[PDB]
């Protein structure tokens, strides 16, 4: 699991998000897209920023033109599903980007 | 007169806080079939100053 898309259409006719993390840094990006469905393949213009055992969690939410992201990591010993407990997801950030999202897709 | 600044007349709906849209797909009040040209109650969302 290697990103997200955010938009409506996602492709061609609107504005829409792309998160990509590749190890060395987190490349997030604001276009028109037509772009690659599959980053895996690695082993407009609107706005652009640069930075089983692991659960990694995250909460995306957007308001007034800002997309917050939360996260969190913990390791977790039984592996099968969500593990019953509480450990509460810290800020990351914040883009200033002002899309109107309705659908977003995975990117393995 | 300078037409490089534009204004948008038409949307489907209001904008919401800090909401951006520079997409210029045809706004349509009639019932026409527009399918990406303008026509009878069917409008290019874009005007300018001039
Ligand atoms: C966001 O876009 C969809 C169409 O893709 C539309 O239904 C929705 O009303 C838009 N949001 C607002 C607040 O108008």
């Amino acid at each position: 699991i290697r990103g997200w898309i955010f938009g409506t259409t996602l492709d061609s006719k609107t504005q829409s998000l792309l998160i990509v993390n590749n190890a060395t840094n987190v490349v997030i990006k604001v276009c028109e897209f037509q772009f690659c469905n599959d980053p895996f393949l690695g082993v407009n213009c609107t706005f652009e920023y640069v930075s089983f055992k692991n659960l990694r969690e995250f909460v995306f939410k957007n308001i007034d033109g800002y997309f917050k992201i939360y996260s969190k990591h913990t390791p977790i010993n039984l592996v099968r599903d969500l593990p019953q407990g509480f450990s509460a997801l810290e800020p990351l950030v914040d883009l200033p980007i002002g899309i109107n999202i309705t659908r977003f897709q995975t990117l393995l | 007169g300078n037409y490089n600044y534009l204004y948008r007349l038409f949307r489907k709906s209001n904008l919401k806080p800090f909401e951006r849209d520079i997409s210029t797909e045809i706004y349509q009040a009639g019932s026409t079939p527009c399918n990406g040209v303008k026509g009878f109650n069917c409008y290019f969302p874009l005007q300018s100053y001039g």
